[PDB]
RNA sequence: AAGGAACUCGGCAAAAUAGCCCCGUAACUUCGGGAGAAGGGGUGCUGGUGUAAAAGCCAGCCGCAGUGAAUAGGCCCAAGCAACUGUUUAUCAAAAACACAGCUCUCUGCUAAACCGCAAGGUGAUGUAUAGGGGGUGACGCCUGCCCGGUGCUGGAAGGU
RNA sequence: GAGGGCGCUUCCUAAGGUAAGACCGAUGACUGGGGUGAAGUCGUAACAAGGUAGCCGUAUCGGAAGGUGCGGCUGGAUCA
RNA sequence: GCUAAUACCGCAUAAUAACUUUAAACAUAAGUUUUAAGUUUGAAAGAUGCAAUUGCAUCACUCAAAGAUGAUCCCGCGUUGUAUUAGCUAGUUGGUGAGGUAAAGGCUCACCAAGGCGAUGAUACAUAGCCGACCUGAGAGGGUGAUCGGCCACAUUGGGACUGAGACACGGCCCAAACUCCUACGGGAGGCAGCAGUAGGGAAUCUUCGGCAAUGGACGAAAGUCUGACCGAGCAACGCCGCGUGAGUGAAGAAGGUUUUCGGAUCGUAAAACUCUGUUGGUAGAGAAGAACGUUGGUGAGAGUGGAAAGCUCAUCAAGUGACGGUAACUACCCAGAAAGGGACGGCUAACUACGUGCCAGCAGCCGCGGUAAUACGUAGGUCCCGAGCGUUGUCCGGAUUUAUUGGGCGUAAAGCGAGCGCAGGUGGUUUAUUAAGUCUGGUGUAAAAGGCAGUGGCUCAACCAUUGUAUGCAUUGGAAACUGGUAGACUUGAGUGCAGGAGAGGAGAGUGGAAUUCCAUGUGUAGCGGUGAAAUGCGUAGAUAUAUGGAGGAACACCGGUGGCGAAAGCGGCUCUCUGGCCUGUAACUGACACUGAGGCUCGAAAGCGUGGGGAGCAAACAGGAUUAGAUACCCUGGUAGUCCACGCCGUAAACGAUGAGUGCUAGAUGUAGGGAGCUAUAAGUUCUCUGUAUCGCAGCUAACGCAAUAAGCACUCCGCCUGGG
C-alpha cells in the first residue's frame, strides 16, 4: 500500500448486474436496441403456456409461457395461479420474477392482468389471478 | 527503517510499557525532547536525559507508571506518518477520546497542545494522541 | 452500332492496359518479399523565374487527343501439384517428368571400396571415413506407428548336407 | 471616363461516384469445448499408507477414468 | 413613368474617431503613455407642435464623454470508460509577409525553416449536454441532472453566405438531398425538438379553452397594437398535506356470525337500542375576493426650461383597473343520514383454527413448502399494518467495511511475483541558519437565485409557499520559522571504502585417481542364472554363468556428509590448479547520508523437451514378451527405443515452499552450531562476553483455530506487489 499504489487504487466495483436484461417494451422506430428504460411488464407477445418439471424432490408441475423474446433470450416466464385463458398472439406482461424452484427461468409473467379472469376472496389480497373486491 | 524514529519511538514506549520496563531509547534531536518534554508534563515519562556528546545520542528515559509498574499510555501512536504531513485546519481542531486523550500539533507557533491548539487559532501538524 | 462471353470443352486468338515521374499499396510471410500489388494523379506549348547544378512556380496560349505516333505488364480471388532458377524428347509432348541443395541409410581404413580393361595399366584422388561408392526421398514446419512369420542381408557356429 | 449588375475563369466547395481497406454488429452448412438433465453403458480410480499416497511443471502412450518417465514437496502414511 | 420618404446618394462643414506630426515625462520581449504638422465626412435644414427677449421640448447619421448593459476570445482550475485505447502528428510546429477581425494570433493564406506530441496516456473507439442543484447514505459518500435557474448546442438533413451593432438565424435567404402537395408535367411550395393538437410507440394524456387587466416585450408622441410568454380554467390519486364518512352514554356475549371438549366467544363503545351533530358534501343562498398601478384630463411644485408659454420633470385629485365569480370565506345545516378500503398471518417481524387437500393443485425475496387432519396452499372466521391510498415488481441509495482514505486482508480459508538488478518514482541519520513553497492566522473572491439553520406571515393552522437573515478552497493577500520541502552549513553517529583474520558443495574453466557396473579375450568346469507369493517371461549346452586375469569404455564419487556451510534462490560434495565474487569479526583510517528501495526495462534460473554435433556403461519413456484378473495398454519380471552424460543455443513454466515479499527498529528466556573478536582456566585443563548462521521449546503479543515468537503468524514505518463467492 505505498505513495503511488494508494493512489493508483479506485473505490472500483465489478459485481453489477440488475436481473432484468430488458428491452421493454417499446418503441419501434427501426432498430429496437433501445436500452434501457425497463418496464415492470411487457406489452408484447408470446405463444403457449407449456409445463415446467421442477427440482428434486418438486414433485410438481408448473405453467411456464412459451415467451416471445425479440432480444434472442428464453421462450419462458412462469404463469402464476390455477389454469390461464391465454393463446397464441396474445399480449402478455412481465413479471420480474424468480423461483429457485423452476429451473431455466429469469422473468414471472403477471397474472392478474388486463386478460386474467379469477375467483375473488382469495385469502392473500382476494385481487390477484383475475380477480377483484367481490361485487357481490 | 531510519525514517520514522518518531514512530519507531513511540513504537518503543509500547515496548517499554507493554513489556513493563524502565527505559526505552531515542536518538538524539529537538522534536523528541518536546516529545519527552510535553508528555513529561501530561505526565506519563519520568526521565529527560540523553546521551551528552552524539547526534544520536539516546535520549533514555525512565517512564512514570500507574501502581504496580501499571500502564498510563494505552493507544500511542504517531497521527501524520512519514507518507503524509497531516495539514489539519487550526478552528476545529477536533476532541481526543471526548477530552481524555492527548493531542500534540507542530502549529505556526511552535508544537502545542490540545486545547492550546484549539482556541488560539493556531494550527499545524498532527502529531500524536494517546 | 448496341450488347457483352452468352461461342466453345475451355475469353482460344484478338482487345486493353503498359514509358517516365510522383502518391499510395491489402493478404500471408520462411519477415527478404509480396509489389510496378492494386488503385490514383500528372505529362503540349508560350513568356517570365530557376534553373543552367535543379524541379517547381506564375500567368497565358492552345488543344478531340499532350511518353499526340512508335516502342514498352491485362488484373484480382481461390485451390491442387511441384519449392524455386536449371534440365526435358531436335523430326509431337516442357510438365506434377528429371535434376537440385536438403535429409536418410548402407559400403570402403588404402597399392582403397568401387570401376574399366584378358592382363598390364589406369580411374577413384597426389583422395584419405566431414572422403569415396551405392540406395531412397527431395527445401523449410510437424511427424515417421507396428510386425523379424517369410525373403534378402549380416553374424555365429552345435549338428544334418 | 470612374463605378455598377450582367458581362466573366479560377479558388474553397455541400452532396454523389470511385478504391483498398480497417472497425463493429448481424448472419452461417458443418464443427470444438463447457454446463444441465437419466436413473444407459465403460471403468477404478481421488478419498484411509482409499486400495500403486500423492501434488505440481513437463515430455510421452492410452476409449475413458488414467498410466510410464524427468525432477521437486508434504497439502503423506507404519513410522521409517 | 412618377410621387413620397420619419428612404437613398455625391459633395465643403466633423479634427482628440484612424492616420498623417514633431518632442518625449512614461514605457514592460513585446512596450504603454501627453502635447509639439497635415487627412475622410452629418442629419428625419425632420417630427408633432408651441408660440414668441421667435425661440422651447421626443428622437438618427453630428459621435462621443464616460458609465451602464449584453457579448468576444486566451489562460489557471476540476469536469467518462476502453493502453486486448502505440507510437502519433503535414499547416503539423516555428519564422517572415499579407488578408481578415472587434482584435495579438497558420485566425487564415503565401513563402522559408522540422519540428512537436506520446507510454506519469497522445491519438482511435464507445459513451455524455454540463453546472448549481437533487434522492439515499449518520456522515464519508453513492447516485441523478428530473421539473427550476445558468451556460452550451440544435432547428427534416447537410453546407454556405448577405443583412443586421449583434444570426450563419424554430417560424431569414441560397444550394443540395428526403418526404409531401398541386401540376395541363412546361413549374411552384413546406418542415410542431414553440405552445396546443393529431398519427406513430410505450408505463407516459395535460385541452385541438379565455384574455393579456396580473406582468413581460415590441414598436408607436401618447393612445394603441400584438405575446399558446405569463395568468387562469379544464385532464392525471400522479405525488405532498389536511379533514372525514359519525360522535357521546349504554357491552349482556349480547339476536347475529364463527369456533366449540357444547361452556365460552366477535359486535368494544353507531355498538341492538338511546341522545344529539353538521368535517366534506344537502339546499336557500345574503354577500358574492382585495386579485387593481397610472399611462388619460385637471390642480399645484421644480428645470422654472431668452420664455410665464406650451411641453418636459413627477409632489395631488377624477378616471377603467376581471378570467377563475355570486370564487375560497359566511348564514340558514339537512338527516347519521350522501362519503373509508387495501395489504398481510409457517417463520423471515408482530396476526391462528374451521379448512377440500394429500408433494395434489398451488404458494413463495431466503429457509421453503403441500404426499391425510398444512397458522405455508384453496378455504371461512379471527386477527397484523396502513389509508384514499394499500400491495406488486422496474430503477437507485444504504446495510455492504461487498475495493475496507475514513473503513481491509495476503502462512493454511482468495492472495508474496520464480528469484536478482537499480530506470524512473517513492521515502528520508543528526544538526546550524535562511526560505514560507506547503503548513496556521488576518483582508480579498462565493451560489443573481433557488437550497439548508433559524425566524416571520400565510392558500388557513395545514403540507408547503412568500419573506428575512444566518450558514460557504469558490478567492487573493499581511504575519508564523514549530514540521516538511528548498537553500546554503556542519558532524558521523547509517552506508560503503581502508588495514588484520578466517571460512565454505560460491561460480567458471583446465586436468588427474580409485572403487564399482557392463562388455573384448581369457583359465576350466558344468546347467545354470533370473524373478517373485512363484513361474512363464527368458537367456543359456554353439557347455556358459560362476570362477582366474588383463583391456575397453561411459556414469557417478559410500563413512566425508551434519538442522553443516556458501549461494538472492535455482542449487552446489573423488582429487589438484586457474580467476572468481560474497559476507562476518574487529575497526573511525576515510568519504560525510553517498540510504532504503523498485513499476518500467534487464539478467539469472528448476525439471523435462526442442537444435546441431558427439559420446554412448548402467538406467529407463515408446513398445514387446510373461504373470495379473473379467480384463491389463498398470504395479512384478524379462527386456528394451526416445531420453539421461559432453560442447553448443531455447523455452521461462515447478509444492518457486516454509502455499510465510524487500528494508530497518524494538525486545523473557531454555536452548544448536560455525568462525572470528576479546578476555578465559593454567605447571598441559576449560570457561565468559560479542556477530552473522541455522534449529527445538516456549514470555509478552498473537490468530477462526492450528500455530509463530529472535532467523516473530508481536509491536512500527518506506518500496513494491497480489486478493475480492464459486465453477
Amino acid at each position: 500500500p505505498t505513495i503511488n499504489q494508494l493512489v493508483r487504487k479506485p473505490r472500483r466495483a465489478q459485481v453489477t448486474k440488475s436481473k432484468s436484461p430488458a428491452m421493454n417494451v417499446g418503441y419501434n422506430s427501426r432498430k429496437k436496441v433501445q436500452t434501457k428504460l425497463a418496464s415492470p411488464q411487457k406489452r408484447g407477445v408470446a405463444t403457449r403456456v407449456g409445463t415446467m418439471t421442477p427440482k428434486k424432490p418438486n414433485s410438481a408441475l408448473r405453467k411456464f409461457a412459451r415467451v416471445r423474446l425479440s432480444n434472442l433470450m428464453e421462450v419462458t416466464a412462469y404463469i402464476p395461479g390455477i389454469g390461464h385463458n391465454l393463446q397464441e398472439h396474445s399480449v402478455v406482461l412481465l413479471r420480474g420474477g424468480r423461483v429457485k424452484d423452476l429451473p431455466g427461468v429469469r422473468y414471472h409473467i403477471v397474472r392478474g392482468a388486463l386478460d386474467t379472469a379469477g375467483v375473488a376472496d382469495r385469502k392473500q389480497s382476494r385481487s390477484k389471478y383475475g380477480a377483484k373486491k367481490p361485487k357481490a | 527503517v531510519m525514517t520514522d524514529p518518531i514512530a519507531d519511538f513511540l513504537t518503543r514506549i509500547r515496548n517499554g510499557n507493554m513489556r513493563k520496563f524502565d527505559v526505552v531509547e531515542a536518538p538524539a534531536s529537538k522534536i523528541k525532547r518536546q516529545i519527552a518534554e510535553i508528555l513529561k508534563a501530561e505526565g506519563y515519562v519520568k526521565d529527560v536525559e540523553y546521551v551528552e556528546d552524539n547526534k544520536q545520542g539516546v535520549i533514555r528515559v525512565f517512564l512514570k507508571y500507574g501502581k504496580n509498574g501499571e500502564k498510563v499510555i494505552t493507544n500511542l501512536k504517531r497521527i501524520s506518518k512519514p507518507g503524509l504531513r497531516v495539514y489539519v485546519k487550526s478552528d476545529d481542531v477536533p476532541k481526543v477520546l471526548n477530552g481524555l486523550g492527548t493531542a500534540i500539533i507542530s502549529t505556526s507557533t511552535g508544537v502545542v497542545t490540545d486545547k492550546v491548539a484549539r482556541q488560539t487559532n493556531v494550527g499545524g501538524e498532527v502529531i500524536a494522541y494517546i
